[PDB]
DNA sequence: ATATATATATATATATATATATATATATATATATATATAT
DNA sequence: ATATATATATATATATATATATATATATATATATATATAT
């Protein structure tokens, strides 16, 4: 609340009420960074399997 | 023509051993010890790895997904009943409305995982169950380097794995008279009514403490005031600011 | 192994699809070969969805479709068959033609004596409507330039030494001609407002 | 889901009963034995999946007797997948390897004896 | 009762009467259907003086001239066939795509359909033979026209947005290299013409 | 032993003969030819070019 | 000055693609009956 | 030794998803007529 606050004190962009809800109201917690060690670690195990 | 065979396919363990026959018993040693010794090693290696692979693999990940889409479609429905306690027209209150994402990626993904989930039964020693991840792991690489481009997005973001929409509700009978701004137009400034309510009641909502009917805190910031809008949205949503108690400035 | 189909029915089947339409008097050998083996023929063509009409009163055989009965495509479309949709001119020229073959048929006999008409006997029956084009050669350039394409057709001959054209059989054999009546009824009622 | 471990335990409670040896050497109509091993569903295969591929290891290694197997069709399975259903002892000599006791053996002596001696 | 065909197999040789080729790639439903019956689908084009030809590592069903007990004399002259007689440039610029479509076949292997090159690949080749005349879109113009009827003859696609177009597998046999040895014999009976 | 650590190198021509003292004649064929073409000479002008 | 070829306009018909509704199959939930184990 | 309590196996019903058929829109190919330009 104390950073969406912040958020709200230059809002100025409205262009859809979806586009509204995953910019301000939700949060990202987006797994890029876990896909790539997963990925990373299953490249090791390849290895062993050629 | 044998030995000589065995020394081309040789990564190097033959590199000394010649081409007559008083070198067989070199390559004898060879066969015998990577039939005994290296192969088996290399098996319970390769199985071993997979099988903590297995738990730790991207099962965890789908899971994780799951699990923040889950959490989103949790708080929605809270931020919505408190709506229900208010009206956004003299005879009217409002309501969230969602929906899933049809993104072919995630169908191509599910039917990998599906496939994957039998792979493991095959008896292959692991073979086709690492096949199965390989091709299941390519979806995840090809969308990370892509994260940018909306399928991706919508392979890892909770936040688009779902769409959202808002009902205009009866506050008499409760039912729904319209769920599309059919009044929309002009130089786009009548948008803003829905949005700023629903923003403004979502920044009530989470300033509530546990279980606080009201928010502790009251002050609110709205720089340049209402510059797109016209005059009587600037009236709507001052009516709004005071109906959820806040203190503007 | 199994059997070749006889050269003849082969030939005329060939024949008629190329044609569309044929006459005994135009060519009897393969008239009577395929009224001889019409089943032979209808057997060819039904895989093709396709049959023979034929009319032993007027002397023609000509083809038809056979495909299942009344389908939701009563606008019938076929794939082998493209089909048209002839101008208000056309239509026009069809409508002369058809009153003037009714006429001739009782006046002539049902294809008795091939029905025929004058160009300088069409050329006012168009006139009513559509009025002098400039010139007896702009009129005749006209009527031949349309009678070319009914010929196309398979609907009416070239003009004989007398310029009388002669009218296939096949103008009786068309699907729904009340469209045509209410055609030249209107055709009618529109120069009597018009003059 | 049964592993052999029960199944071998309620064979051993049968033995128990000495009415039950006695009609199983009396009444050869007693065999073959069998029980069943359990009954798979898509609620347990869909999220027990190493789970359940263990168990059907655990089964694929048992040899004494036989066991029954076929391919079981799960929604979030692509294509049935074999599955174990039965364990099946077809004489009085698969039971008794199934219970291993060397209380077991004597009786089982001592009777196929005494039914003689 | 009735001799009439099945439904499925009206429809599959219909289309490929229509069209007079069928690619398993594009419309497997039809092309299985034909492979299925393809005795019955030569016992219908036999009363048609007509023949399937099949040629399964390209998955392609095509219609060609059969022989009657006279080997259609030239084959063109059959009554059914819509189009004209195949000629030279036409066996020219086949031959030049026959031989970039060869040169794709070893480098990637025959059932596959990508071959491609554009306008401007295309012009050059024929430049050599047809010479300059004098403005490129002029040349450009006869490719495209030589496109549209090979296209008619379905040996190539539409001239695409990129200027390229795509080589059909049909042109296997058409470039059929014993016609392709027969024509060269032709072409030395037209040197003696020259002579 | 030669014939066999040529095929090993090879690219195309010698895929199709086997290796055996009556195969050899395929051998020195492909040597004539790859001698007429004098190819293998031009390549410290090409680097230039 | 005339005839032929070409390009464009009208325009119509056909094929292809996509969306939605319906029908069917499979899976899951609930209830009941039976078998087995424990206790008296 | 027999009674009873509990577990599990089965059968049926209903809900859900997936596959398929059909309806409609759009794009293109034919296609034919007419007008204009160019060749002889
Ligand atoms: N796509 C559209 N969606 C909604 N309204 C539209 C749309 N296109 C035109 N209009 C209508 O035309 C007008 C567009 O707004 P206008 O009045 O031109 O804007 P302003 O005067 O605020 O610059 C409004 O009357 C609006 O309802």
């Amino acid at each position: 609340a104390f950073t969406l606050l912040n958020r709200a004190a230059g809002l100025k962009q409205l262009n859809s009420i979806d586009e509204i809800f995953r910019e301000l109201v939700l949060d990202d917690h987006s797994a890029f960074d876990r896909a790539a060690e997963v990925a990373n670690s299953f490249d090791g195990l390849t290895e062993i399997h050629q | 023509k044998r030995m000589s065979e065995a020394k081309r396919v040789d990564t190097g363990a033959l590199v000394e051993a010649g081409a007559d026959l008083d070198d067989i018993p070199v390559y004898l040693q060879r066969l015998q010890e990577l039939t005994e010794e290296a192969l088996p090693e290399k098996l319970n290696r390769f199985l071993d790895y997979l099988n903590r692979s297995s738990d730790d693999g991207v099962t965890q990940l789908l899971s994780h997904i799951e699990h923040e889409v889950l959490v989103i479609e949790e708080r929605l429905n809270e931020l919505n009943e408190t709506m229900f306690r208010v009206d956004f027209q003299p005879d009217r209150y409002l309501r969230l409305d969602t929906k899933k994402v049809v993104h072919e990626s995630l169908r191509t993904l599910e039917k990998a995982q599906r496939q994957l989930n039998a792979a493991r039964f095959v008896d292959d020693n692991g073979e086709s169950h690492y096949k199965a991840l390989q091709v299941l792991v390519a979806q995840l690489r090809d969308a990370c380097e892509r994260n940018r481009t909306l399928g991706a997005k919508a392979l890892l973001d909770p936040r688009f794995r779902l769409e959202f929409a808002v009902s205009v509700m009866d506050r008499q009978s409760g039912n729904v008279i319209e769920s599309r701004t059919g009044s929309q137009g002009g130089s786009g400034g009548e948008k803003e009514i829905i949005a700023s309510y629903v923003l403004t009641a979502s920044l009530s909502y989470a300033l509530c403490p546990a279980g606080s009917r009201y928010p502790l805190f009251g002050t609110i910031i709205l720089d340049e005031a209402f510059s797109r809008s016209s005059h009587a949205v600037a009236g709507r949503i001052i009516a709004a600011l005071r109906e959820f108690g806040l203190h503007a400035v | 192994s199994e059997t070749r189909t006889l050269q003849k029915i082969r030939e005329a089947t060939q024949e008629l699809l190329k044609y569309g339409l044929l006459e005994e008097a135009s060519k009897p050998n393969l008239y009577r070969i395929v009224l001889s083996h019409p089943e032979e023929v209808t057997r060819i063509l039904e895989p093709l969805d396709l049959d023979i009409g034929i009319d032993e009163i007027r002397g023609l055989l000509y083809v038809k479709v056979r495909l299942d009965e009344t389908p939701a495509q009563d606008e019938w479309a076929h794939p082998l068959v493209r089909r048209q949709r002839l101008n208000l001119e056309q239509s026009l020229l069809v409508a002369i033609l058809r009153q003037h073959f009714v006429a001739w048929e009782q006046e002539s006999g049902t294809g008795a004596s091939q029905a025929q008409i004058a160009i300088d006997d069409l050329l006012p029956q168009l006139q009513i409507y559509l009025g002098d084009p400039g010139s007896e050669s702009k009129e005749r350039t006209r009527l031949l330039t349309l009678l070319d394409q009914l010929k196309g057709h398979g609907l009416v001959t070239s003009p004989d030494a007398h310029e009388r054209i002669v009218i296939r059989p096949i103008i009786a054999h068309l699907a729904d001609p009340i469209n045509l009546q209410a055609l030249l009824a209107w055709l009618r009622e529109q120069i009597a407002q018009q003059t | 889901m049964y592993s052999p471990d029960e199944l071998r335990e309620k064979l051993a409670r049968q033995w128990d009963s000495a009415k039950l040896r006695a009609e199983r050497l009396l009444s050869p109509g007693n065999w073959p034995l069998c029980l069943p091993i359990g009954k798979p569903s898509t609620k347990i295969f869909a999220e027990q999946t190493q789970r359940v591929l263990q168990h059907v290891q655990r089964w694929r290694q048992v040899a004494v007797g036989h066991v029954e197997w076929e391919a079981v069709s799960f929604r979030a399975s692509d294509t049935p997948v074999l599955m174990p259903l039965r364990w099946i002892l077809n004489s009085p000599s698969e039971w008794i390897n199934a219970a291993a006791d060397p209380v077991v053996s004597r009786e089982f002596r001592l009777l196929e004896g005494i039914i003689e001696q």
